[PDB]
């Protein structure tokens, strides 16, 4: 290379750049606008440039992601097949809708009435505006199809509807093949919030261990106890886990986003829990207070204000088990396997390669609570120390068997089994309770005993 | 409870940088390398007789860095030829520059202040240079982490 | 209510003797006030040519600051734990049921609702030489 | 710390609560504030440096003991 | 205009300090002892000049919670690629600064008073800084 | 990184020669054998409250060098007779000329200013006759190398 | 009663601005940046023959203002030139503002005095400017709670 | 704000000349060189009976100026000698010039006011001149950036 200046200068406005370890999510969404099943992006104007409309669910989705506090630098999207799209107006509105729409980049102009005039009056203005595009209205939406192999996107600015993809591909079918490509995210969102298809991949997500995350709209979440007509109690009977919140807004900001920025940077370590976690971007929920007893007996989470800010609570899985414990689990996991596996590898490149004996199985105590205990007990998120009342100390505990006590069977598969471990966990705060007192005048005086208070009765025989 | 290493890497008093005028001193003498000590405190209270308290803040940062050089050092020589021009020109102040390994740093303009007394005898001697400082306030740059925001209950 | 909104609890400010800028002086005899007395319903009497409210007991028979006083202490107890957890948890560094975390409650308490009411004169403080018990 | 002296050198607020527990002894809980920053040197081996805080009232509290004699003694 | 200084007279310094060193045949070479040399250099000729005469900001925002310290980074050896080695090229360097604004235009709303000036009521109270009912 | 040597020839305390009037001096007790040391500081700083701060350059240049004899040596003879004639007559000056082997150097004009106690013990005493000197200026002669100018970016 | 923080920031040197002319002073020295005082009393007492005090408000309220600068800063200059000017032509009233932290300041118009006394030293010199003041009545201006309290002080 | 260094060159004793006649003088001692101080204050402020301020312009600017020397320094004599002179024939009048460093300056012309007293002691003593001169008005001169300044101020 040729450099004119021995020294160059660039300089910009508005703000510095912001590189950390994070888990990407991965949203399933419906378009056209490549032929692969995943790519990464790194921002919101990397959605764009690929014929994202603005407003569209997946660019709503990752504009919220990138807001969080613990947001992650790295977003994935899936892509599921496009039949058609809709735009409903089961809502009233008196302001012009900016419905923005791309092809292959306008933005559609209304005006307002009724959802039945309104609804009409954009696909007048679609038709006659770009003869390769398909729009009719019907009662009180309107379909928007592409006519040819043209990459179309319609988005969403200024009116009060929603946008409601379609696809012939269902869920089941789809995430098999999504993995083949690249299995390196974490967070599982999907698009199509049916009952069926959510349910699917909510057992798909549990048998690769991976994370589910669903929002919704429905409002038997907060329903009397005795309708069991919700995904909610469906899930629950199942006993499965995944992490839902009720929220008005799940499908008109896809607020998926904004929970998964709370988590992506937050290393399960330390035991820190979604309690009282700000997400920037929801609403907080309304519902009296009963209402709210509903939810909580449903495991359904919500978004509650108080005072002057937003606080999530509790994040209770579909199950009943708290979100940070089964974080928890997931990471021991994990980081359990990479460094047993990337100590072997260290030894099987030097030609001295690990050997079932007595004078080698030993040496895993070092490896194991060097890189997962350690870090767990520096972090906080692992207890030591000893049991006052049950009597019992919570050191981690690791055994390893001897060659004399493993099966010939097993000599010849050359695998070894029945190595086992012990962990104790650490609760965060999540409620409390004071009981306060007032004296008004002069309490009367106190009792004149000074010796030291016996503990015990003596009459116990 | 287990006791705990605080940071992952040993103190190396050789990444402990000196550098004066854009050059790097070398050098230094055994035991201290660096001391770097203020002038006054820097909040001050004015105590009251009924029992109301108000304090102050302090507008001065001047103070004094003490450099320890053996006396087979040329810094020695720099150091005595730069009093010398200094005298005869009029132009006092120069940069300085301290990079600390694992701890605070410092970044302000410096002058030399005393000369240090000269001793000859059966073993090397130490020679004690006093550099000020503008400003002895310590930065710490090189730890990562803003809590400072999050402390404060005030 | 314009006499009472802005009024702080902190202080233990009585509502006694307040001025009630659009009310009319009490014209009942003497007797007719001992009545009302008993029951529990304050008047609005005029002395001095001025007005001014009297004895601001409530139905029961608690006298009224005393009842805002509590409410004051309760509001505002909860409302500075839950601000401390809160940032807490936006850190990654949610609180944790431990010997070493616990004890911080007494500065947080001490700074917001107490602190606030030893200032103001609220809340009393020192010792007492009937009682021989300490405030 | 040394951020700490810095914003409250720019802003003006430098109170700050301070309370410590002791383990069989006296206690303390006021408010105190960063009077002066202390020596920095550098040496063979890791230094100590001491900072200095001044509170506002420095009574030390008895409230971990149990017992009340106090009324008990005293033939003043 | 102020883009186009802090640039022209960013990379004069830098330039002036390399030549010095070179005409000594002492040149600068890319290692840990002498690379963190810079900050001096920057502080000195562009940045300090900038800050006495009040075009480049400094203190702490209370709004935002945060600094406007102007920062300096620079790469270490272990984070250079071997081909920049070859090629003899340092980048990534980083420098943060904010500016500071002019005054333009300025509004007034004055008052003429004709009969008495304004009354004030007579709470002699510190005003509270917030609500105490916050569900 | 490797330690480093920093002179290639040894520190010869003999190779100190100390010149007063033209004759050398020998006879040195044990423990130091030259102390020069200023008066006063080089540079004063005037501290202002709102911050703004300006120096003052020294012009007194005065100073003490401490000579360190054995009570046997014929110099305590010399320095004694030549001050008993400096009196009687009134010429105190003599020049005075100090040559360090690795190190900084001295040359001004010097008299007696402190006559020292003379003890008489079990062993061999120690008698620090105190010279003071015009200035107090060490001179970098010996070493070679010009990087004043090189070093200075003020 | 226990012990009490008088305020809730601390005072700080530099947040105390002047303005003379119009334009912000730097240069301060010493421990002392400025003192403002009176040249007489606010009231004087007379006895009378049978226990009578009769108490005559004065109507005079000139005061004084102390500057301190060092010798090295230009508002040294700055003064010695209006100093010629007003000789030289009659304009000798220029505004005068403190504007204090966390205590009294004061509004008025001003003018130079007497000009101090160089003293070239060992050590960095002090000049000490005394610039009287038309009215030297401090006010509260900042400090807020003052038109409550001034309503309840009682008297006959 | 942070701190800030008032100058760039630091201010030196020896760079202060100080001339008399036309020749400079040598031999100052102790740790004040020279003191520059005014006779009269430069305005005068008179009370009036219903609230005015009257203020009256001073037509004098004498001075003094101590000069602190060594009793071992050639220019006592030449003071001395300069005295008797004057004494005789009626001569008083010299040329004074003294340029500051860093600093306001003077140039006038001055006249020996009184001799000091010589002390012989154990130690050197000291004698100090006062030099009287017409004008003492300081003058900014080598400061630069000064006569943009003046037209800075404000005022009515």
């Amino acid at each position: 290379e040729y450099q004119d200046k021995v020294v160059d200068v660039e300089v910009s406005l508005g703000t510095q750049p912001i590189t950390v370890g994070f888990e990407t999510p991965m949203f399933l969404a419906m378009h056209g606008n490549f032929p692969e099943r995943i790519r990464f992006y790194v921002s919101t104007a990397g959605m764009v440039a690929d014929g994202f409309a603005v407003g569209s669910p997946a660019y709503q989705f990752a504009t919220n992601a990138f807001a969080g506090n613990f947001a992650p630098q790295r977003v994935a999207i899936g892509r599921m097949s496009i039949d058609s799209s809709k735009v409903d107006f089961t809502g009233t509105t008196n302001t012009e809708q900016v419905v923005v729409n791309i092809t292959l980049v306008k933005a559609v102009k209304i005006n307002v009435n009724t959802p039945a005039q309104i609804a009409t009056a954009l696909a007048d203005a679609v038709t006659a505006d770009t003869g390769k595009a398909t729009a009719v209205a019907t009662g009180t939406y309107v379909t928007v199809t592409a006519v040819s192999p043209n990459v179309v996107s319609v988005g969403k600015g200024a009116g009060v509807y929603k946008i409601v993809n379609e696809s012939s591909e269902t869920v089941a079918t789809v995430l098999p093949s999504v993995i083949a490509e690249n299995h390196n995210w974490y967070f599982l969102a999907t698009e199509a919030r049916s009952d069926a298809d959510i349910v699917a991949a909510a057992e798909f997500a549990k048998a690769n261990y991976k994370l589910h995350i669903y929002n919704s709209t429905d409002v038997d979440a907060y329903a009397p106890e005795n309708s069991a007509a919700s995904v909610f109690d469906t899930l629950k009977s199942l006993s499965y886990d995944s992490l839902g919140t009720s929220d008005a807004g799940a499908d008109v900001d896809f607020t998926e986003g904004s929970v998964i920025g709370a988590m992506a940077a937050n290393d399960p370590s330390y035991g820190d829990s979604l309690h009282l976690k700000t997400m920037p971007g929801m609403v907080p929920f309304a519902g009296s207070d009963t209402q709210r007893s509903n939810a909580w007996s449903r495991n359904a989470n919500i978004y509650r204000g108080l005072y002057g800010g937003g606080s999530y609570i509790e994040g209770k899985t579909s199950s009943g088990q708290y979100v940070d414990v089964i974080r928890f689990s997931h990471w021991v996991k994990f980081r359990m396997e990479e460094s047993v596996f990337a100590y072997m590898k260290r030894r099987s490149d030097m030609g001295l390669s690990m050997k079932m004996s007595d004078e080698d199985l030993p040496v895993l105590k070092s490896v194991l609570m060097n890189n997962p205990i350690n870090i767990g007990i520096r972090n906080g998120g692992i207890l030591t120390g000893y049991d006052t009342e049950n009597k019992v100390s919570y050191d981690p505990t690791i055994i390893i068997p001897k060659r004399a006590n493993i099966p010939t069977n097993d000599l010849a598969a050359r695998i070894l089994r029945d190595v086992k471990v012990e962990l104790v966990y650490n609760n965060s705060l999540h409620y409390v309770k004071i009981r306060a007192s007032v004296v008004l005048d002069r309490p009367a005086g106190q009792s004149t005993n000074a010796q030291t208070p016996m503990s015990s009765s003596a009459v116990g025989v | 409870n287990q006791s705990k290493i605080l940071t992952l890497q040993a103190y190396d008093p050789a990444k402990v940088l000196v550098f004066i005028g854009g050059q790097r001193v070398s050098g230094f003498a055994a035991d201290t390398k660096i001391v770097i000590t203020r002038n006054n405190d820097n909040i001050s209270v004015h105590a009251g007789v009924d029992g109301e308290i108000s304090n102050a803040l302090s507008r001065d940062n001047t103070g004094v860095m003490t450099l320890s050089l053996q006396n087979t050092a040329k810094w020695n020589g720099y150091l005595a030829q730069w009093q010398r021009q200094a005298n005869v020109t009029g132009l006092i102040y120069l940069p300085v520059q301290v990079e600390g390994s694992q701890g605070l740093s410092l970044n302000t303009i410096g002058w030399i202040q005393k000369q240090p007394d000269l001793s000859y005898g059966t073993e090397v001697g130490q020679m004690d240079w006093e550099i000020g400082v503008l400003d002895a306030w310590l930065s710490p740059d090189q730890i990562q982490g803003i809590a400072a925001g999050i402390t404060g209950l005030l």
